[PDB]
Parts: C-alpha cells; structure tokens; sequence
C-alpha cells in the first residue's frame, strides 16, 4: 500500500578476487595489477646518444683490441655492453679489471691523447701477433706497443719514458707486462739480463717483473700479457723505466662526463623511449613493482617476489 | 562489513545498474524505475582515482649496476651483494603485500561508507513521512509520483508538503 | 571509538557472557535472560583468524652467512656489513611496530563495528514498536514474552503483528 | 567522508568556536547559545597526541661512517655502498610517505567519527521530543529553556518530562 | 516497558597492546609476534648433516690430521665449530675467507688423484712433528713435502702437470715452504735461487721461498702458506719448480649446495628446523625474532624489540570494581 | 517556530594542506612537519670529551707528522677529522690505508709504547729532511727513525731489531721503506750492496726491497717513504732484519676503547649537545626524518628524498 524507494549499489556477474587484511579471497567488482610481468624485448634508445659496443668489451676501447677499432673515441649518454665481448686478443687479463670496466661504463665518452714515447734503434717497437689480426695481417693492440730487441738474444736497452698530463682533467693510462712461456723465449725477446719495470708518478708507484713459466696454450699461445692502469692527475708526470717486458702506451685515455651503462642481450629500437633496462630489454611500465629481474639499471619499479598483486578499484561484488 | 550496508543490510547489488555505482529503485502508482546517484558514485570514484595516482608510480632515483651480467664477480663482495639484494627484495615484497592488502580493505570499507551516507541522506530527507524496511528501502506513506521520486533523488524533497497525509497513514492521527 | 558502541554508548562489557562475543539481555513481565549472538561473534572471529593467517608467517628466502662467527672479517667490508645489517634491522623493527599498531587499531574498530551492526539490525527489526534508551537497549512498547524475545534474537520478529498495540502505547 | 558528518551533512565548521573542537549551538526564547563539548574534543586531541608520541622519534641505533668525506674510496665497494644507501633511502622515503598518508586519512576519519558519536548521543537523548533537520540540528518540539539546553549538553536531559508536550506539537493535536 | 539490551563480553584482567593512538590499550586477548626463545641445540632431523668437530673446513681440502674422517663425503648441512684446526704446521692460506665460504656453501667433497710423481733425487716423503698421525711424524694427507734426497744438493728443476679430465671445475691447492734460515733452506733445497711457477689457461702466479728471521710457533720458525685456484674442465695446470713447492697429491671437487652453520650447540636428530644461529635453532611460526641478527636458513626477521602483542579481541571494558 | 539545538565542529581561517591516501591536497585545521630541513652549522660537543685534529690526519697521529705533534696520544669519545689534513710530510703513502684510518676513527684514544730499538756505531739513526720541518729545522716523523750509513757510501750493516709485546692487549706497529730517487743516492745512504728488509712475527711476515726509479718531485723530492703496519699480539715478538732502507719505529701504538669518528668542516661549539652529525654540522631535531644528507653519523633521523611531509594534527577544515 505505501509507495517505495529502495537504495542500492551495482554488481557484476564475474567479479575479481583480491586479498585484504582479513580475507585472502575477497571478490570485488574490479581490480588492477600492481606488479609488472611484461617487458619490451628491445633496448628503447629514442632520445639517447647511445653506443652499441657489439663484440667490443669496454676495456678493449682503452687498449685498442681489433674488435674495438670503431670505438676508440666517441661521446655517448648510454653505453651498451654485450655478452662474450672481446677485450684481450692476446691471452691475459687486467689487474683491478672490475673497477676499470665500471669506470668506463659510467662515462659519457672517451678521447685519446698521444704519449709521445720513442725508442732507440736496437728496439723493435712494432711487435705483432697472430692472436690480434687487423686488415688481413698480424697486428697488436692499437693503443700500445710491444717492444722487443731488434737483434734476437741481445739485451733490451735500459729505457725511460715520461707522460705529462698537460690537460686540466685527469687521464687514464694503461700498460702491459709480457710474461714469456720459457727462458729461451724470454732470452730471444729481451736478452739474458734480469728484467724489471718500474712506474712512478706523484700519486702512484709500482714495480713489475716478467715471470717465465710453463703454461697451456690459449689460442696457440703460452705467453701472457697482463694489463695495469692508474689515473694521471692534471699537471703530473708518470715515468716508466724498463729493460724488457713492458707493453708501452702510445696513447692515454680521458673519460668524459657521465652516462648509463647497460649490459643486455636485447636488440636496439630507436623508435621508442625508456628509463629502465635489464638483461632482456626495457621496462616502460607505470606500475610500482615488477617481477622480471632484481638486476635492473636506470629509474625502475622495485623488484618483488610475486607473480601478481591485484589492487581493488571497486566495491565488494555481491551478485544477484 | 565495517559500515553494514554493502554485503550487509543491502541483500545484494544490482547487475542491471550500469550507469553508476549507487542508485535508486522506486515503486509507485505509475510503475517502477531505476536511476543512478551522481554525487555518491563520483565520491567513491574520485577517492579510488586518488589512490591510483599515489600508488601507480616509481621512484626517480637512478640506479647503476653492481652485478656483472656477463662476467665473474668477487666471492666475498658477491655474497654481500646477494645478501643485501635478497634482504631488499624481502622488504619490498612485504611492503607491496601490506600496501595492497591495507588499501583493498580501505577501498571496500570506503565504498560501504558511501552507500550508507546516501541511505542516511535519504532517511533524514524523508523525516516522518517514511519508514525503513531493514533491507535498504523506505516505505513512503503518501502518494509519491515520478516528480516526487525525482525530488527525493535530486535532494529537493520537502517533507512538510506531505507530512499531514503521511502521519494520517502511519499513525491514524488527524490534526 | 570509531563506531561509538564498545567503550561508547555501551557502558561496559558483560563478564558473565562466556559463550559469545556479542549478545542479548532482556527484561519482561515474566523475568530476565541472557543469550549470545552467533553471527556477529563469528563475523568478528573470522576476521581476526584471517589476520593471524596473513601475519603469522615468515619469508621463503634462504639466507647464508656473510659474517664469520669464529674468525676475523675484513675491516672495510665488515663495516659495510655492520651498516647494512643495522639499517635493515631498523627497517624491520619499524615495519613490525607499524604493522601491529595498525592491525590492533583495525581489530578494535572492526569489533566495535560488529557490535553496532548487530544493534542496527535489531533497531530495523523492531521498526516503530520500540525506542532506543541510548545505553544499547530498546524499550519495547508491547508485551514481549520469552517467545517474542527469542524471535528478536532469531531475526524472525515481525513488527506488523504488534504495531497497532505498540503505537497505542507509544502515543498515550 | 567515512562517517558522513564533517564535510558531510554538517555544512561547515564554526570559526567562532575557539574553546573546543566539537560543540553545540542553540536557539530558544531566552537567547542564542554556543558551547564546546569537552568529552569529544579531548577524545580527538588525546588520539592525535598518541600518534605524535609514536611518530615524532628516531631510532637509538648508532651508525658510523662507511663513506669518506675528504678522501678517495675504492671503486667497487663505493658502488655497492652507493647502491645500498640509495636503496635504503628509497625504502624510508616510501615508508615516510605511506605513514603520513595513512595517518592523515585516519586522523581525518577519526575526527569525523567523534562528531558523529556526539550527534548520535544527542539524537538518542532527545528520543521522541525532537526531529533531525538533516543539517546536524534537532528541532525540539517543546519549550526548551537554558537549563533544558544545558541538560542536553550534560547528558541529564529527561525526555519523559517533556514527552506529552512534544508529541502534541509533533502530531499537531495541541488543544 | 519490556526491554532488550545489546552488549559484548569482557574479562576481569585484560591484555595491554599498542595501537596507532594508544600505547596502553587494554583488549580481551592478544598474542605474541616476536619470538624470544631458542632451542639450545642444532635440530638436524631430515638433514644429511656433517658435524666437523675440531676439523676446520679448509683442513678437509689439504688433509690435516684432525680432518681424516672428513676428506670426502656428501651432506646438505655442514656444521663448523669454534677453535677448529686447519693448519698443523705454522702458516696460513691466501684468500682464506673466500675458500672457507665456498666449502661451507657446498653439498659435499670428492677427491681426484693428481698423478704427480718425482725422480730419484727428490724425497717426496717429507714429514714434521707438527703434523702427527697415528703416533708418528706425518704431513697434510693431500699434499707432499718435496725436498732434496741428498742434504745440501740443489733440488732438480721439475715439472708436474694436472689435467682436469672431468666435466666440472676442480679446486687445486698447493703450499710454499718458507724456511727458518739460509742454512735450513740450503739443507732442503740447495744454494740455488728458488722459483715456483704455476700456470693454467685461467691462472698464473710465481712464488719464492723467504728465509727472513721470525719467531717460533710451537718451536718452529718455518711457515707453509697455501694457495688455491679453480681448474676448469679440460684445462691443465703446470707446476714448474726447483725447491719450496708443497705439491698436491689430490685435488678437490665441491659437489652441489648445502647450508653452512657456525655454532657450539650440540646436535639433536629428534627435531627439525629451517633456521639456525650461534646459540642453536629457532623453530617458530612467528614473523619476527629478537635472538640474533646473525641467522642462516629460512628465518623470522630480526627486530630490536622485546615484545609486540597482536590483539586477538575487542577493547576490554570490565565491570566496575569498588 | 520550534527551539533548536545544532551540533558542529570548529574551523580556522587559514588551514594547512596535507596528503592522504585518497587526496593530494586535503585542507586540515593544523599540521606539523615530519622532515627536518634545517641544520646547525656547528659541531655540538657538550657532554663529549672530543679531539679536533685540525690540520692533523689520523694516520699522522701514529707516525708523528709535525702537524700531529699535539695529537700523538690522548683519550676521547669523539674524534673530528678535517678536510686537507696532513698525514705524510715526506712523499709517500700507507699500504692498507683505508682500514688503518677507520680503526683510528673508531677508537677512543691512543697510547704510545717505546720499542726500545738501539743501533750500532755504523748506523746514523738521526736522518732528517726538509719535507718534515719543525721550528724552522729539518726533522722527521716523531715515532720513527730514518737509519742511514754513518760513513757515506759504505754498506749499511746487516742489522736486527726485535720488539716484544709485553702488554695484555695487541699493539699496532708501523714502519716505513725508503725508495731512493737515484742509484747515486741509494749508494750514498746504504752502500752498493743489494738491499732487503724482512719483517716477521708469529702472525705476520713480509719482505721489502727498496726500488730505485725515476719519478716526479713532490715538494722537490723524488724519493718516497711507504708505510706498512701490522698488529703484534700479546706476548709475541716482531723481528726486523735489514741492511738499508728501513724507517724503523721508536714507538708502537695501542688503540683504546671506542669512539665516534666525525668528518666535518663545521666549527666546535661546547655550549650545545647533539647525537647526530654530518659534513655541514649537527642535527638536533626530534623529527623522525631529515633531508639534509644521506651521509650522517651517530643516532640520526632517517634520510628521505622529500622537501616536506606534513602530518595532520586536526580535522578537515571546512570554512564559512
Ligand atoms: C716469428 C718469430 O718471432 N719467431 C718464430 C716463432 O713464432 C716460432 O714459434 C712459434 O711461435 C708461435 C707464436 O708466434 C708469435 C705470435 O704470437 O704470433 C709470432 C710473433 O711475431 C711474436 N711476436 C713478438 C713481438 O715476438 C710472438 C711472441 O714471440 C710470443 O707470443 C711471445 O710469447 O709469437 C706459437 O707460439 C707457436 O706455438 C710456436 O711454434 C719459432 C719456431 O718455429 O720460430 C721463430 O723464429
Ligand atoms: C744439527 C743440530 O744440532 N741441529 C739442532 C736441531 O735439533 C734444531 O733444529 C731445528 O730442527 C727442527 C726439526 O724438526 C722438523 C719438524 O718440523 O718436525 C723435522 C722434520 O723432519 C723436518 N722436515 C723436513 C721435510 O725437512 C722439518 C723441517 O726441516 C722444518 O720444519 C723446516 O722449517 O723440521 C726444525 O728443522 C727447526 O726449524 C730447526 O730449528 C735446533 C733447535 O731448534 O738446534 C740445532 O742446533
Ligand atoms: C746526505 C745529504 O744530506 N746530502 C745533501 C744533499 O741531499 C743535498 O742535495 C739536495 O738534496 C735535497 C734533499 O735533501 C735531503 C732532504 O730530504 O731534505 C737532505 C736530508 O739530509 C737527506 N736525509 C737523509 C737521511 O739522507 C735527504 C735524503 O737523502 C733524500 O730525501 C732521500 O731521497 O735529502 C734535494 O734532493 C735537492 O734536489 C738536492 O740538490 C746537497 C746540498 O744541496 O748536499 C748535501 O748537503
Ligand atoms: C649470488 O647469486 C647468484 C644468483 O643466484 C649466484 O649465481 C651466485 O653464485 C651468488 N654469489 C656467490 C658469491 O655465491
Ligand atoms: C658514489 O656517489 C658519490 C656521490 O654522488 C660519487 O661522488 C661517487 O663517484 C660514487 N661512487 C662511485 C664509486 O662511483
Ligand atoms: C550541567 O553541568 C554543570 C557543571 O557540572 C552544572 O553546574 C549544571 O548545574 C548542570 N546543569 C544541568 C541542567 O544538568
């Protein structure tokens, strides 16, 4: 007999399940995902002066490995390192290698400056190897010189070379030490004398001795060349004194500015933008969390160990 | 729930109401009808939009690599990095779970409160001219045509206009 | 409190009610009685059970040792580990404190709301046959015997049967 | 808001109420009145004071330096420290933002609840002697002088004293 | 008139909890969230465990007498004890912290023969009173102390090569003896200049015995220091030496993964646990603990807090007391 | 017509904006700051036995650089290091310098104990240098002695010096190795013989060879003195065997207790107290957060990347 007005709310046939403080299976009218599960399988490089190193390892840029010939100098805001990239054509390693790679991958460019080092007539400064091929022939690291005695068996002469940093910014200098595979090889290259290399600046001091020892062949070679580095401050000199075994710098490096270093397997895409990168590519999500990888670089969502986390965007669903 | 309306004294929702979150169904001599309430609907939507604006975002802090993808790491430093990264991941996973659980509880209860606030607005509007049936409806003790129903929905219903008629029908009292 | 019933318009709790969290007491011409309410009690308990299931748990992450108990650590890395561990402890201590404080606030207010929801259910059942006294009781304006009182508790009370009697007593 | 009173059915606040947070205004034959309610005011203030006691504090943990201000640091350890510190900063920035957002929501809604609880206390006191106007006021259907108004504020108002007078006026049957 | 009254339960003695707005809120019931108690024992039920006792992990690789029962094996849990013995002869391992952690993360050790043999002018059976085994002078079981057969004569220029014929990397260890004096150095290896070279495809180093004056450790001024590297599958490692090398007779292979525990608490096989610390085991369902920040396994998170009570009931509003 | 009673709440003319879960600009009656933005430009040292090192570098306290003459011993609960502090008057460096500096800055004092080292008639132990001036005269590190041949050009004698730790706590012993600038210089100071320094304890041993190499002048000097250190355990001996190039300790150090190391440029203020310090001074706030610096020491508010975070201390402000 009385007229009626009824208050109510909407519902949907199929609601979405969310978790609350008191209920693991609460049905609501709608929800939205907060953990990103999808990645773009490209490196989104739009708006970035980027350098893809390909098979060139960052350290190879400083010493001049043949794979790095197109990457000896340049500028960039983003530097991309790839898997199985080549640093050492000749067998060996760099001392304090991880710190050096990190420094290069934090830079925004490299320039090169001549050392001006010269060598007397009894030194062959153009030593080459089958391990470092360039332009169809035996070659060597482009930024270094393999010094040996010109006459086989003769004592390599006592030599002293100085690099002065005439710039207003710090330079990075690298050199190598050759470690022969046998006494006969050592004698042939540098003579029978006791070998010693010393390096000295205002901020750095060290000495090195070529170690002769039997080793397995790596790419047909039992010899090793190990690399060392330091920073030369503005106005300072660094002095090399040596009588056989030094792989001497013909140029030094200057790392310029800052950039973002990326280690990734994903191909580059110049038509899209991103701020967040990982091994598998780019993450362009607006969501606060992601479950792709704990290893990311740039401005990224936080990694969580969750497949899904649904945020309610509606009331409790109470269907008819 | 907290405010007792949604999944409470309101038995169920209306799947047929597609133009709003909250609304009215009426019954009079002319027939039946349905209409959404704009103000309560928008109150709920604006609050959820506010939550989304705050939650759907990342930090602007630029992070760099401390773990080599394609090379070996130092064993001592690598274990410290692994412990730290796993500890940080446990914190963010926990914080994410707590955020969404707390926000979902609040979203559900907020929506419940807006239903109740609409119900309370209508109750006070109708004053002594109607009675609550306990299921979210008001039984109106006077003839209330489509214009009268519209005045209730539009918040322009004047109880004094119908009071004498309503009290006669409710209580059998003449002035 | 938030919903105004527990430690609010309900003056105090009943220590004698041991078979439930919420319930009824009545007084009529025949005598008095007490009974617990199942649905409201179970609603509160189920929500607290849900919190406990969510909270009483540890992470699945397996951690290994980064600090040697019986031997010396490096001084530089040791200080970094000490700083990191203390920073992580401060985060977890803070999060634990906030979690329990927030959950306790919500538990108390949830319990308050279930008291109010029961009160509101009874108010709407009684319709125009009763009036609120402000202390959590309803004064019923018709004779309501033990069977009538049971129908209120059982949610089967039909106001329309008693309405004429109740309105006569309310108005005079 | 959640409880529907503050920025809800109460149209606005009173800038002229400087002796409390909640209170009463009235009108009768004797005059116009205003008075703060001590119990609701102090309930709100005590809860806010409780929050401030918990929030306004630092940890007792003593931290030492792991980054040299005036000298060089090692490259790899320095990168790990930079990653760790920035990760910890992101956690605390997030926790601080969430804390204050959550606490502010609760403070506002708690204040709303105390307003509603005062309103509900008065509604139940007045019983059948008054009617709600929908704006936070009660129209009282008997002569209610200053002592009567004070009894409402004190919770000593006796509805039974005025019930006969009130019902005659409410039903419009006063001889 | 007749009346029906709504109410809620209470208890005479409530429990205090903290809320957002109140540090001393009384509720009907509450439960603890921080674990304060530990079992003073290593709960090893369902674990193929190895208790090393007085054997130090590094001693398993070199074969210190204390480790004779732990030269090989498999395990999912490895327990290290305080004051465990690694070195019988005075000395130390270079990069020892990384090595110990590698062993404590492993699920077992296997041993593979190097096949190192020596000519008639080498005495490969050098022993010391510092390393006693079966009531007699002995040496590290996995290594050999090479000296000149004839006292004072030059130790011959010698080459030894280990090939990794396995599909997994092997851990090779060797020592360098540093004599107490020039006369002792001359007696063992001759007057010649000494040099030990070690070279693989991935590793290169050279060593020289030093004879500088140093104090006696249990009556011996000599030192034997240990060095190690990983030999990759299919690679070989060549030792070129003329006196001073302590050469490996076996190499090690670390197998799988396991949980390393450092504790003085006794083993208990009747109970299980996933969380351990110095003082024993933590078997709790609770999310937090205040026993130690140094834990291993699947653990509750450490908090600097004695108690955190979680409310499991409403506000307690008891009846009036006179 | 009827009498009326109205329920209400207060408001203010000037409300404060805060952020909630649902609203970025919610106006409330009052609010208070949770992030401290201000710092005192002073080091608040009330209630602290502190040492301001000034021009003295922590390592200089152990070796006795002239700048550190008033900081050779002492006790403190707080040690303050300043920018451009001097450790090495003579050109050189300390091996494992970072760990040593941190040990000193974590300590609550230094005690010095005599080594008791004596030298025969063919050693001059009073070597000095213009690099380490005291009162206008050539001097040397206070805690060490530069040993040279008494007769110029003669072979420095084969010498032994032994320090025994007679204490119940470990002692920190330092020594130097001189690296001459030329062969002529090396010959004049130590003779033409091959130089060798060995150091041996129960827990430590090492050997050192002075290196003669060309290197740039630092304050007019191409020579270098590099420092090395170890801990001598209670009851143990440490033996120095040397024939030229050792810079020998006249005292050893004992680090006492613990203390708070501060690196800052701010002046001392003994009137006020603080538990939290940074480069720019002290943070005496009661607030939980701060935006001054992520690098702080002591008991501090947590660093956050936010200018302001206002906590509501009142209801929604709804003006008339
Ligand atoms: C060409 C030469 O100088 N000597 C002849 C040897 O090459 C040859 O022994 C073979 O040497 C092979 C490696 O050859 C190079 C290389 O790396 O390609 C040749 C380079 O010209 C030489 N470079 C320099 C600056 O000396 C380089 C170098 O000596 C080593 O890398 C140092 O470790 O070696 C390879 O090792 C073969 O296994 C080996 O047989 C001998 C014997 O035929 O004759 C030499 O005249
Ligand atoms: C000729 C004479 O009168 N010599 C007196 C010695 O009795 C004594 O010299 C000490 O002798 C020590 C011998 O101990 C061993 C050991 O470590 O147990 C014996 C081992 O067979 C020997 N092993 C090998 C492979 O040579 C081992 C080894 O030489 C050293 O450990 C190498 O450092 O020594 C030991 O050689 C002491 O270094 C040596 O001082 C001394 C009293 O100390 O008086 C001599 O006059
Ligand atoms: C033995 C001596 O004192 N000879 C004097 C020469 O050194 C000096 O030649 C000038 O020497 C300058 C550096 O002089 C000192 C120094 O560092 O101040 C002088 C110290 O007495 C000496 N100390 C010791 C213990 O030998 C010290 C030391 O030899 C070197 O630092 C070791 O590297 O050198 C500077 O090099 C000038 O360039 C040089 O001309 C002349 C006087 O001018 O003769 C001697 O008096
Ligand atoms: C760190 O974690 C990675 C990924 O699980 C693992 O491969 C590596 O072995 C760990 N590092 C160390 C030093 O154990
Ligand atoms: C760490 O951050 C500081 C401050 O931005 C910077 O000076 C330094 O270069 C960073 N460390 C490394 C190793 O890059
Ligand atoms: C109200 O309370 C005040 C203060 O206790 C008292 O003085 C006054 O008489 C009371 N009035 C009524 C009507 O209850």
């Amino acid at each position: 007999d009385p007229d009626k007005i009824c208050l109510g709310h909407h519902a949907v046939a199929n609601g979405t399940i969310v978790k609350t403080l008191t209920n693991e299976q609460e049905e609501v009218t709608n929800a939205t995902e907060t953990v990103e599960s999808t990645s773009l399988n490209r490196l989104c490089m739009k708006g970035r002066n980027h350098k893809d190193l390909g098979n060139c390892h960052p350290i190879g840029m400083l010493i001049g490995t043949p794979a790095c010939d197109l990457h000896l100098t340049g500028t960039w805001d983003t530097l991309i390192e790839r898997k199985n990239a080549i640093a050492y054509c000749y067998p060996g390693a760099t001392v304090n290698e991880k710190a050096l790679r990190q420094k290069i991958m934090e830079s925004g460019g490299i320039s090169k400056i001549n050392t001006g080092f010269t060598y007397g007539s009894s030194i062959n400064s153009a030593g080459t190897t089958k391990a470092c091929m360039r332009n169809g022939g035996n070659s060597f690291y482009a930024e270094l010189k393999w010094l040996v005695s010109k006459n086989k068996g003769q004592n390599f002469p006592q030599t002293t070379n100085t690099y002065r940093n005439a710039d207003t910014a710090e330079h990075l200098i690298m050199w190598g030490i050759h470690h022969p595979s046998s006494t006969q090889e050592k004698n042939d290259l540098y003579g029978t004398q006791s070998l010693s290399i010393s390096v000295g600046s205002s901020t750095y001091k060290n000495s090195f001795v070529p170690v002769v020892g039997a080793r397995p062949q790596v790419n047909g070679l039992s010899g090793r060349i190990d690399f060392h580095w330091t920073l030369v401050q503005p106005g300072d000199k660094i002095i090399f004194s040596h009588n056989g075994g030094l792989i001497a710098p013909s140029r030094v490096s200057k790392l310029i500015g800052r950039g973002l270093g990326i280690q990734s397997e994903a191909p580059i895409d110049n038509s899209c933008e991103s701020k967040c990168f990982w091994r598998g590519g780019s993450i362009n999500t607006r969501l606060p969390f992601q479950n792709l990888s704990p290893r990311t670089v740039g401005q990224c969502p936080k990694y969580v160990n969750k497949k899904s986390l649904m945020l309610a965007t509606g009331m409790r669903n109470v269907p008819e | 729930g907290l405010f007792g309306a949604i999944a409470g004294f309101i038995e169920n929702g209306w799947e047929g109401m597609v133009d709003g979150w909250y609304g009215f169904r009426h019954q009079n001599a002319q027939g039946t009808g349905q209409a959404a309430d704009y103000k309560s609907t928008q109150a709920a939507i604006d609050q959820i939009t506010g939550k989304l604006n705050r939650i759907i975002k990342k930090t602007n802090t630029e992070f760099e690599s401390i773990e080599s993808e394609f090379s070996e790491i130092d064993h001592q430093i690598g274990n410290v990095i692994n412990w730290t990264k796993d500890s940080i991941t446990d914190i963010w996973t926990y914080q994410a779970e707590l955020l969404v659980a707390m926000e979902n509880q609040h979203t559900i209860d907020m929506a419940d409160s807006e239903m109740l606030n609409l119900y309370e607005r209508v109750r006070k509007q109708l004053r002594q001219n109607a009675e609550e049936d306990g299921k979210g409806c008001f039984e109106i003790y006077h003839a209330c045509d489509d214009s009268c129903m519209e005045s209730i929905r539009n918040n322009t219903y004047n109880h004094s206009q119908y009071r004498e008629e309503a009290l006669l029908n409710r209580l059998n009292i003449n002035p």
